[PDB]
């Protein structure tokens, strides 16, 4: 069985803030990206799949009715037929 | 039967007597006569003691033969093709039918929109295919399939039952028969007489034949587009159980196409209501087209954790036991109600209500099934996500399990398996650690196992999916100084100022935060960060 | 700001004085030196009395620029971005910048991933956009749009509301830049912004990128397949009129891709909640988009049908009289909504039910507008499934004025066959398929025995005949379907049978579409049977193979 | 505005009863077949499909606000003879 993982569909993908210039506020801008990184949806683990193809066991149709009696079966007909039917007709 | 037991051995001469002559009119080239030939040996036919004789003469039968395929008139092309129907009833009839080339001569009254030559054509090409050996080969050659598929729309159950047998017989195990039925619209035939139909043998032939499409990769979006999901889900709930299987084996092989389906709430339902059920291959093919359908379908997922499915696939790990074919289709269902939809933190939340954390970390020590392993070590990380699984978690020994786990794929990577990477162990490993790493207690534990020199090597990987995952749980990890001293010393001061490059942001982020930790009681690193142009 | 208006005069002077001496400065081989001189220069920039000054000496303004783009250190990175952007306020700033190549320099500095550096930069471009002609023409040659892009994951909405609206001056009527945006993840990127941010002034001009995105064949899916239906139908209930607009606007040009679409039950719902807008705009918008989203798609059609939809489309309708803007969307959704999902019978009777039977066969004498007339036939062959509309519709008399539009699409089609040039001044649509569209409601009709009178006394026989010859057989078959339902009354069987359809018809039961197959055999049969002293007939139909 | 029919493809073709032999039956089998062809989605009138592609006329943004947020010039002085010429210029005295 062929297994497969399936990147994350239309998740939100995290912003982050752009980098500030001073120093004070490095930590700050640590602690705001770092929020966006840990809540990240397109990071793994992602969903997988599992492509199954059992394709039976080729057993057979069991029992399917029928589409189609014991009447009367006389081969009268055969004595109107001319010529070559008179064989038949002797049978 | 009673009278024809007693004129038997001279009915059954008298024709014999009489084969050179009706072989001999039957062939003599003028329909007026040879319609009323075939008129007479059609009545031979319905006898037994007649019946054989005409079936035992090569010669006769090849006679009806040729003469079905030629001949325009009903009558004659009736009267033809009911003998052979006739001679179909015993496997020396079938043979010398097979040998006279008697199926493309059938095929080709498969045009006819007559009940009678249709009933009588069909139902012996379907005798050909359950005994004859050799026919299906030479049905695929006659192109039957072609005229047959146009069959499917004619309004006879008990026609259309046998009709789709014998596409059953001639798709199995067979990749080209399956496309030529594709080209012609079988499935969206298929899949109407599954919508339309109620005689439970025809939805059963059908079924079986969606079965076998099922597993040819262009059949599949075919089946799905025409609604066969949601037509074979109608089904589920039959009161025959060899019906219900079909479609569940079907089902299960579309769901790798149907993540994005419409309107499947019945039968999500009725799957998760199957996950309850005391037959085995139900329950393992109702857990295997969850594990499907709810790959990346936030909406699928919703639905499934609604209808109380964590419960249910929790319960199915438990009746299952050392059964990888539900285990790991329940584990993967479990990982994606636990993740990017709605209801994930509430799925998160009832997988530990309902004591599946010690089931599921169990399966962490599975032998020769690692698709298990990851799959679980995948649900686990996102078990995490939950702060109230974080102590059940280190209960189970997770912590010990997983860093095990990763070491050694550590070292069958840095030396270089169901079709599962090492690579990615690393990666799931380091990924529950980094998201478990958020509990206190469970940095202790990462730190006792003296796994930080480990991950800061993982920094030097070159897979982004690693450096990140690593530069996190090293993040969290340096949060404490006696943590954070081992992880300086360890020489990762220089590996993260390499990483603040990362185009990344998220790992860029986590290299920072841990430079900016490495250094609490210890501005240089500061300055490698503002100033920067690029 | 009154002592910098007391020391204008003196500002001004000064800073003039100081060019020489600021332009050699920055022309210094020593970075150290330039870098020193850039502060002096950034911080007179930052008045009137000083900028006019600076932004009037081409040397100094080129060798601000030669700066910016040799430069690779942050803190002289700042101060000439920072000057760039205090010229730019001016339109003697923004040309000295244009034409010292600023543009190029500029989009260099988009790659920083420093806050000030990205903001200065970014909005410098913006005012050269605005008001500089040539720099649109010229950002596209620096490729700063393929570095505008990647910006848009920044956190900043201000930030992100001047970047998104360069990208919409860029896109604007250039098809280039459109396809530059997408392969750059444009839509990806876009869309997002319309889902996580409430900031006005940023979906507004979020929203106008991609309006104009919308109009290419290659960014519509990607928008589609981004979710952008439902990030867009998300902002359809703000109390920004002009937000409101953008996105109806791009919702209708993304329509015709979004039919496979799932998850659009709200967007679908508030779309028909806007119906009853009086807003020309609006009302086009939202029946045309509605139109689509119903194409071909049973799950759209049977929710428009449950939540109203059928009853807004009618007054959407009465309310647009004449503007076929509205009509001609707004009937085609309805033809959508009366056919092919569970809910179909349902939608045939609220149509009559909202009175809008009148109102569309009024639709039927439109002067110039085939398209919605098709459109109209269409509706009526629908509505007349419903066996309640066989009544208001007779009543409506659209019998009449269907054989009308026949009669006069037939003479035509037969017009100019026998000239061999095409009808003028029909908008894509066919004499022939009006032909089909006007027998094929006349064939439902006609399912009622008062309708069939109509039918025939209107001397409708010879021509429906005259259709059994039709090399389409879509037009064969309800040529001979009307007749079929015509054969079933004496009197107007003979008439058929007198036209000679008798010969026809036999070519018709050999027909490939099984449909027309039946209709011709019964009729065959009808109008032998009050002609039967019939058999002939019924053995022709039985004694054939293939 | 571009103008396109789209055919009902996910719609299946009805289905039509065979055909019998006795001329007694087609009475039935034409009554019956009938009965299919009325109820053929596969039949006209198609749904349409409208494109629109219109893409505004070009109005112009302009109210979008700014991301703007000491005095003294008397660091001249200590930066050298390289900017003697500034100090006693601007800050200085």
């Amino acid at each position: 069985v062929t297994r497969n993982d399936v990147a994350p569909t239309l998740m939100s993908v995290p912003q982050y803030r752009p980098r500030p210039a001073n120093p004070d506020e490095i930590g700050n801008f640590i602690d705001e990206n770092l929020k966006a990184a840990d809540s990240d949806p397109t990071a793994p683990p992602y969903d997988s799949l599992l492509v199954f193809d059992y394709e039976g066991s080729g057993s057979e149709a069991a029992s399917l009715s029928s589409l189609n009696s014991d009447q009367d079966q006389d081969y009268d007909y055969l004595n109107e037929w001319g010529n070559r039917f008179k064989k038949l007709a002797d049978m | 039967a009673i009278v024809h037991l007693i004129n038997y051995q001279d009915d059954a001469e008298l024709a014999t007597r009489a084969l050179p002559e009706l072989t001999k009119l039957l062939n003599d080239e003028d329909p007026v006569v040879v319609t009323k030939a075939a008129m007479i040996v059609n009545q031979l036919s319905k006898k037994e003691a007649s019946r054989r004789a005409l079936m035992g003469s090569p010669q006769l039968v090849a006679a009806v033969v040729r003469t079905m395929q030629n001949t325009s008139d009903l009558d004659t092309a009736r009267c033809t093709t009911s003998i052979l129907h006739n001679l179909s009833h015993h496997r020396e009839g079938l043979l010398a039918i097979f040998k006279s080339g008697g199926i493309p001569a059938l095929v080709r009254m498969l045009s006819s929109p007559v009940e009678s030559v249709l009933f009588y054509a069909i139902t012996t090409l379907h005798n050909l295919l359950l005994y004859q050996e050799g026919a299906k080969m030479a049905v695929r050659l006659a192109d039957g399939l072609q005229k047959m598929v146009p069959l499917l729309n004619k309004n006879n159950p008990k026609f259309l039952a046998i009709t789709t047998d014998c596409l059953q017989l001639l798709a199995y195990g067979n990749q080209e028969s399956k496309l030529i039925i594709l080209a012609n619209g079988g499935p969206q035939a298929l899949v109407q007489i599954m919508r339309n139909y109620s005689y439970e043998k025809l939805l059963w032939t059908t079924s079986r034949v969606l079965k076998v499409l099922s597993v040819c990769p262009s059949n599949k979006p075919a089946i799905v587009e025409a609604g066969g999901m949601q037509a074979l889900g109608k089904h589920l709930t039959s009161n025959s159980p060899r019906l219900v299987q079909n479609c569940l084996w079907t089902l299960r092989n579309l769901s790798d196409v149907a993540t994005k389906q419409e309107g499947l709430e019945s039968v999500l339902k009725i799957l998760v209501n199957q996950l309850s059920v005391d037959d085995v291959n139900v329950l393992t093919c109702a857990t295997g087209t969850l594990s499907n359908l709810t790959c990346n379908n936030s909406k699928n997922k919703t639905l499934v954790t609604q209808n109380s499915g964590v419960e249910a696939l929790i319960h199915a790990i438990l009746r299952a036991g050392d059964k990888d074919d539900i285990t790991e289709p329940a584990v993967c269902a479990l990982r994606h109600l636990t993740s990017r939809h709605p209801e994930a933190e509430m799925a998160q939340n009832s997988v530990r209500l309902n004591y599946g954390i010690p089931a599921i970390v169990k399966l962490l020590n599975q032998p020769n099934q690692w698709p298990l392993v990851k799959a679980t070590i995948g649900l686990i990380r996102n078990l995490a996500l939950c702060p109230a699984n974080h102590a059940p978690l280190q209960e189970a020994a997770v912590i010990p399990r997983l860093v095990q786990l990763l070491v050694k794929a550590h070292q069958d990577a840095q030396r270089h398996t169901d079709g599962v990477r090492m690579e990615e162990i690393v990666e799931g490993c380091t990924g529950a650690l980094h998201i478990l790493a958020r509990d206190p207690m469970n940095r202790m534990e990462i730190f006792r196992l003296n796994t930080i020199p480990l991950f800061v090597q993982l920094l030097y990987s070159s897979v982004e999916n690693i450096q990140r995952v690593a530069a996190g749980v090293l993040c969290e990890l340096a949060q404490d100084k006696e943590a954070a001293d081992a992880i300086d010393a360890e020489g990762a001061s220089a590996p993260l100022m390499e990483l603040l490059h990362s185009r990344n942001e998220g790992t860029a982020t986590y290299a920072a935060a841990v430079l900016f930790r490495i250094s609490e009681d210890k501005k240089r690193v500061s300055v490698e960060l503002t100033n920067s142009l690029f």
